[PDB]
């Protein structure tokens, strides 16, 4: 199920919003879109 | 009024065709130890450090602090040098094996031919004998120390096949109208003492840093702000696919053996070209110390 | 703006008594810093002791006399100090001020003075809570050896407890180069010195990355038959584990070598900061020297 990156360490960013930004959901936001998807 | 020079004597006699010999080095290239204002003939040039047992990379230690100078006129009992100043204009003669053009940066360069020479016809004395570094262009400088401390690393296994054919074929340089070759620096299977110090050196600082580096970055990864230690420790992790007194020491020797190294790692450029007199054995080069 | 004045006339505002002005007097043909270069400075921008902070960063006043602009007194009269901020070649006389000798042939630098305070008795012309403080003109070897242990003692800081650094700094804060003892003032996490650090990090990690199959194998090479005393010395700083190698290739040893020499030339800056004075020849009591690199 999960991933296979390339770059085995992970890196520190700058979180620049000029950028795109990353997935930010936590994962209780995650098991509620569960749920709303479900119902 | 005069100008601040150098006066040279010379202790043994001299003949008519010996002055004739010395006057047609009129602007060369020439060292001195200190700069006093009385030497002997004995401290003009490097035959005062032409030894057995060491070799090439103590002459270029002894020449990166040596105090250079021009010889300005040749008369009787006395040679008078001028000392040259930075960001002054000199005329020098290219006693070197290469011809120069306008805008190469030249440096000092000891000989790499010994007192045992067949090609020489310099000022020979009875026991004295008067010998001048050249001046090669910066990137002949470059290509020779290298290529001497590459075929100097190789002085503990000259009984294999290839490892003569890679001496024998980096024997040689290639520059311009230059099939100029570079004698070996092991001579009957025994090394000079400085040359192994140089090449111990540089194995030591390449494999402290090979081995430490990975333990310090385990010990640098809870300070993570900046994008760089992370692949930086990645490498570390791509290359194989603690008591503090020890480690002190380690890093310690790291840093003096880099430090016993910046005779090798760097060097400054002497001299560098304003233009070149016609049949290219003059120049007039700005002197920038 | 007009052209940069090589000659500066310094003015003191406060009284003078005799003893300041015959103290001052040794300081003629000295070093002092200034950050102004203007022609009619006052003495608030003469020396160091407008910089002296509480936290006494160390590296930070080293970086700081390295951007300041170096002049040398000449003619100290009343309530005037004409600087002569010398050109890039000349030649003239300076005078030491730390307790260090001097040799013939040995490059100069500038450092600000380490143990500064009380504890070693600098009675330099305190005035209106002003003192008057020179930067230490040391050897080459002094200012490698301080910038070295500054190094390793940025390294050291790091998951080690603080009893194993206060067991290390005794063995480390002494330095004993030509018969005088000095130590290490204050050392202490801060910005620049953890930016030395990340440059240090990447350095000793690319020379880490271009060193080829023969520098690692070159001492395992030799040794093997070979006994050296420097040897000796030199074996018990690795691990454990004739030998034909595999494969060599000249010109490619080349430019790996030659990009091995500039990661060791980004990372000898670290540590050499510039020749600032050149000595020629020195007095017989070494408490002046005529100097090449004037400025």
């Amino acid at each position: 199920s999960l991933l296979h990156t390339f770059w085995r360490l992970p890196v520190a960013v700058f979180f620049e919003p000029h950028e795109e930004n990353v997935l930010r959901c936590p994962e209780r936001v995650l098991r509620r879109l569960l749920e709303d998807a479900a119902v | 009024a005069m100008e601040a020079n150098i006066f040279c004597t010379f202790d043994h006699k001299l003949s008519i065709a010996d002055v004739g010999k010395l006057t047609k080095l009129v602007a060369a290239v020439v060292p001195i130890p200190q700069r006093l204002h009385l030497i002997k003939h004995y401290q003009l040039g490097l035959h005062q450090f032409v030894d057995h047992t060491r070799g090439y990379v103590r002459l270029r230690g002894l020449l990166r602090n040596m105090t250079l100078t021009l010889m300005r006129r040749v008369e009787g009992n006395q040679i008078l040098l001028h000392v040259p100043t930075h960001g002054l204009l000199y005329t020098v003669l290219n006693t070197g094996p290469v011809t120069w053009e306008k805008g190469d940066a030249l440096c000092v360069l000891p000989p790499l031919f010994h007192g045992p020479l067949a090609r020489e016809n310099l000022l020979t004395l009875g026991q004295w004998e008067l010998v001048l570094p050249w001046i090669v262009p910066m990137p002949l400088a470059l290509e020779i120390n290298q290529r001497l401390l590459i075929m100097g690393l190789f002085s503990l296994d000259r009984s294999y096949e290839e490892v003569k054919a890679a001496v024998q074929q980096l024997q040689t340089i290639t520059f311009r109208d230059a099939t100029f070759t570079i004698p070996d620096p092991v001579i009957d299977q025994h090394l000079l003492i400085d040359m192994k110090t140089a090449c111990l050196s540089m194995s030591m600082v390449a494999n402290l840093a090979s081995e430490l580096t990975m333990t310090y970055v385990r010990k640098l990864a809870l300070e993570d702000s900046s994008m760089l230690l992370v692949k930086c420790q990645e490498l570390l992790m791509r290359l194989d696919r603690v008591s503090p007194d020890d480690e002190i020491a380690r890093l310690s020797a790291l840093f003096v053996m880099l430090r016993q190294l910046d005779d090798l790692i760097r060097e400054q450029v002497v001299f560098t070209v304003c233009d070149v007199s016609p049949d290219n054995k003059s120049a007039t080069c700005i002197f920038k110390g």
